[PDB]
DNA sequence: TGCGAAATTCCATGACA
DNA sequence: ATTGTCATGGAATTTCGCA
DNA sequence: TGCGAAATTCCATGACA
DNA sequence: ATTGTCATGGAATTTCGCA
């Protein structure tokens, strides 16, 4: 068996719907499997069309030998299909309704609604800097982040604040408030 | 004047009229027997009026200028006279062209790393395609590898959309770009300070010292060319398919894609290299950064025979950027203040303001 | 094929597959064990398709095709098969530059007299002068006497008033020009059939051929623009003062005024030559045939390392000559003809016509 | 004393009112003294604008040391006076009221009367022909034709056929009829 | 230990508004 | 205050395959 | 028959849409 | 069926003036 690598693997799944950010609803999550690496495209639906414009982006930089994702309506249509094998890219599904990749997955979701609070609107715009802060997050595991493994080398913006991740008394109250 | 040839005319010796011609006077002028015939000694306060005579004719550089004068003329050290006269003459000095060699090419170091430096440039306008007509090239001077954006326009807000959506990715330290009015704009410079780059021009007019973009600029359009032949410029929906392409092809020198430089490894691409399928991912990144400091690196070229340099406090030219019809090529005498480096320096205008400047864009003053 | 490569496996020796390599099947692919890895050797008749998909990718040329082919493959002779298919693709052999140069210019004869040869051309559009927009040059072949004409177009009815007028002092031989609009048009073949003028016309979008008359431009600008320096640009009348004031300037490698080559005597100008008072008109113009044939002339510079030289037959392509955005610089390749000298040859196009032609628009199809 | 040259002495004179051709109503001469070369202008006039016009043309062409009239007005004007200075051409005037340059003068008038008859207005378009005529006709008294003295070469137009010049009887009774 | 031919390296040429 | 570059295909040079 | 300096010649550079 | 040219000013080389 050979070492695991990046473009082995990309993991895909969406996340929304969220509060409208210029005119966008979703976030198309790519997580490189080996680096942990992550690419994240806001979308306006969870639509095998959105997922093709989205991935036709970062294909143009990297093409995955695999993705792996859940049975998702965009991911399971012939359409979809049809463009990865276009691609020569093999597709994979889990099974419906059931550490690296996972641990990430929460990450993002976890350090979203952290940002999303008192601005749950202006998360189009920060998309970049939220990228930034999961490629160059230490991994417990591994020695190193997501930017050293996919590009051997240090990176410009290291995220030495390491931050809390979790809601504070207010940020706890006026979440509630923002769904009441 | 009249004073020193009193004396000459008697048979006295004066300094640089040779002793041995005979010297007379005939229509109240002084004249010499030449051996190409009689010429007139004018009088040395007369001397310069005549110069500026004859160079006025045509605005002729020395020789043609001192053939017109021996035709009538002679005294000590014509060429002299001639020489001090045109180095005065504004006219001549701001429109004549140069005749000497800028000094051969630096070639600067490789940056050491991705993400070290980026280069980025405009091409365009391009034929309409979904209505764009420009493109975005950011190019990472390690690697080579370059990412491609469609604009409507070469602005400062299509330029600051396009690197929110690369720097995604990863945050550059420097950024270069030539002076085009998208990367001088101030709303440009402080985007960039927001994000700790440092904003890096060249010297105005002279893409060569953005080597790296320009040439890729030429690949791009190469490879849109083939692409396009006998069918419409529709140029837009082909541009990933360029960068794809591009990143992924061969440097025959280097014997690497800009990928390979970038990753250390191919990804799902056509006819993708599988030598370090064995090795851990550490020990790809290891090889990697051997790969990545013994890289080619060429060498200055010889000079050529008849180049310059420049020196402290020497006058040198500007070359105008755009001339219009009937209008002089460069523009009036400026001082060096500093000397950079052999191939760009400082000037003082005299206007005066400090100017970095290409020596391609220079020509040194003639006759000092 | 599949034949050739049963004998291989079963340890037979075939022509151009090195004994001493250990040849195996696996995955139903047969592979070699190589210095650089264990590569597949395809079928033969699967190997077109591969330096196909290979050279497709981004249209490289032999070693970035050759790099990628080799990450998967080892055939025997892979670089003929990469040169074949490169030399039978359209958009690369139509669009790529050419890399080698043209031979060494002639330098043709000087014209032996006055009014052999007239070299014409058109400047401009320059700005607009007492509604004026061009001047039409007329430099004499051997004198290098020039007479100047503006007009409101670079017409063949302005070339026909003008010409009227220089043809009242002399009826030229030959007259030299490009291809532009006003001198190939049938009215002026006319107006120079009538006076038995013979017209000469220069290889297309080649102004070299005209060197003397272009290169005379250049001098009209100069001094127009040295004139003109700190006013607005009337230059109109200017022209007459231009054209007295050439034709009375030093050529120092020649030392004589184009003037003085014309008439063997200077009119009342500033500074006229009076080396030849004492002598009759005869014996003037006996010493300016003497000077008319001992004229200096350049010969032909040494040829660069890697020019290239036409040959009856080969395949060539002419460069396009108003290439718009994103199309080909050259045409389809053609078939030299006739090699009328080593600088400019006959072609048959593929339409097919005849074309002549200067090699300096020519490249050499590559890879035959 | 020096041998006679070209661009010694020009001689000028004017040749009108003619028969009105292109607008223009006469012919100014133009002779070089040592070569016999013409040079023909048409004016509207004979002013001293007129004369200055045309000598603007010739003598950006080349320019004499002296040039020679009678005293017509267009030529004693103190306005050509400071003409010819400017330009250090020295002027002279025959007294009021009386070989090569006369007999130049007699052919150009007798060569004009031959041939604007038939078509008394076509002369305009003709006075190149004239002149290449003038120029290159033989020179009894010097071996030479114009051309050869201000060139030193043979031409490319010679005039082998040397006319007439003289009104045959056709010629004669129809010039006595444009009169009448 | 040297041959002929294939592979690889060299590098001038030209184009990036 | 900043700085030329590199794909390309014949020609030149090195290496390979074999003895 | 040799010296220093002035004159002349050499020639790369660049621009003619 | 046609074809580079030549003003320019430092540098290189030759000639001049004098002994
Ligand atoms: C307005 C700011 N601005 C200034 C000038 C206009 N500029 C800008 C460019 O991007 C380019 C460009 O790509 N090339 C082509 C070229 C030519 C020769 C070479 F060696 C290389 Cl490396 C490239 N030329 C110019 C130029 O300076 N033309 C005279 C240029 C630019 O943006
Ligand atoms: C339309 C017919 N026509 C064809 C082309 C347009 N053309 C015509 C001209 O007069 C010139 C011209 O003067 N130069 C300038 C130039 C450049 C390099 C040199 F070495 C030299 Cl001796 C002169 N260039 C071109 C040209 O071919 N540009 C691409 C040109 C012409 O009239
Ligand atoms: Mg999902
Ligand atoms: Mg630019
Ligand atoms: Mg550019
Ligand atoms: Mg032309
Ligand atoms: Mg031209
Ligand atoms: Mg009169
Ligand atoms: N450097
Ligand atoms: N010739
Ligand atoms: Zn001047
Ligand atoms: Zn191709």
């Amino acid at each position: 068996d050979r070492p695991q690598k990046p473009f082995d693997k990309f993991f895909i799944d969406y996340i929304g719907p969220l509060p409208p950010s210029q005119g966008y609803l979703y976030v198309l999550v790519v997580v490189d499997g080996m680096t942990g690496f992550t690419w994240l495209y806001p979308t306006k639906a969870p639509s095998t069309s959105a997922t093709v414009k989205s991935l036709n982006v970062l294909t143009s930089i990297a093409i995955p030998k695999v993705i792996h994702s859940d049975q998702g309506a965009a991911f399971t249509s012939s359409t979809f299909a049809e463009w990865a094998k276009e691609r020569g890219i093999h597709l994979e599904f889990s099974t419906p309704y059931h550490g690296k990749v996972e641990r990430k997955n929460s990450d993002i979701k976890r350090l979203l609604t952290k940002l999303l609070v008192g601005r749950p609107t202006k998360w189009y715009d920060l998309l970049p800097v939220v990228q930034l802060a999961l490629n160059n997050t230490y991994s417990p595991v591994l020695k190193y982040t997501p930017h050293q493994l996919l590009f051997g080398i240090d990176s410009n913006t290291p995220f030495a604040n390491q931050d809390t991740l979790d809601l504070t008394r207010e940020e706890e109250l006026s979440l509630l408030q923002e769904i009441r | 004047l009249d004073a020193e040839l009193d004396q000459l005319l008697q048979g006295h010796y004066i300094k640089g009229y040779p002793k041995q011609y005979t010297y007379f006077l005939e229509d109240g002028k002084v004249k010499v027997s030449r051996p190409e015939g009689v010429k007139i000694i004018p009088p040395q306060s007369d001397r310069q009026k005549i110069v500026l005579q004859a160079h006025n004719l045509a605005h002729t550089g020395r020789e043609a200028t001192l053939l017109k004068i021996a035709n009538l003329y002679w005294w000590p050290n014509m060429r002299k006279d001639v020489v001090k006269q045109l180095g005065r003459c504004q006219q001549c000095l701001i429109t004549n062209a140069s005749n000497k060699a800028s000094g051969p090419i630096l070639r600067p170091d490789r940056p050491q790393k991705p993400f070290d430096k980026f280069f980025i440039d405009y091409i365009g306008p391009l034929p309409p395609s979904q209505g764009y007509l420009y493109v975005l090239v950011v190019v990472d001077g390690m690697t080579g590898f370059t990412w491609l954006y469609p604009t409507k326009a070469p602005s400062t807000s299509a330029t600051v959309k396009s690197l929110n959506v690369l720097t995604s990715i990863a945050i550059p330290k420097v950024i270069h770009s030539d002076q085009g009015a998208a990367f001088t704009s101030s709303t440009f410079a402080e985007w960039a300070k927001e994000r700790g780059i440092h904003l890096e021009f060249s010297t105005p007019y002279h893409p060569q010292s953005q080597g790296k973009v320009e040439r890729k600029n030429s690949d791009i359009k190469r490879l849109l060319t083939k692409l396009l032949v006998g069918r419409p410029t529709k140029w837009y929906d082909l541009l990933p398919v360029v960068q794809l392409a591009l990143n992924n092809t061969y440097s025959p020198v280097l014997k690497y894609t800009p990928h390979q430089l970038l990753f250390g490894i191919d990804s799902n691409t056509p006819f993708a290299n599988q030598d370090t399928l064995d090795l851990t991912r550490e020990e790809e990144l290891s090889l990697l950064q051997e790969i990545r400091t013994s890289l080619y690196h060429p060498s200055t070229p010889p000079a050529s025979s008849r180049s310059w340099s420049p020196v402290v406090g020497q006058l040198v030219q500007e070359r105008v950027a755009r001339p219009a019809s009937l209008r002089p090529r460069w523009h009036k005498p400026s001082t060096v203040l500093k000397v950079l480096n052999p191939r760009t320096v400082v000037i003082l205008d005299h206007l005066g303001n400090n100017r970095t400047v290409s020596i391609d864009n220079l020509k040194p003053t003639s006759h000092q």
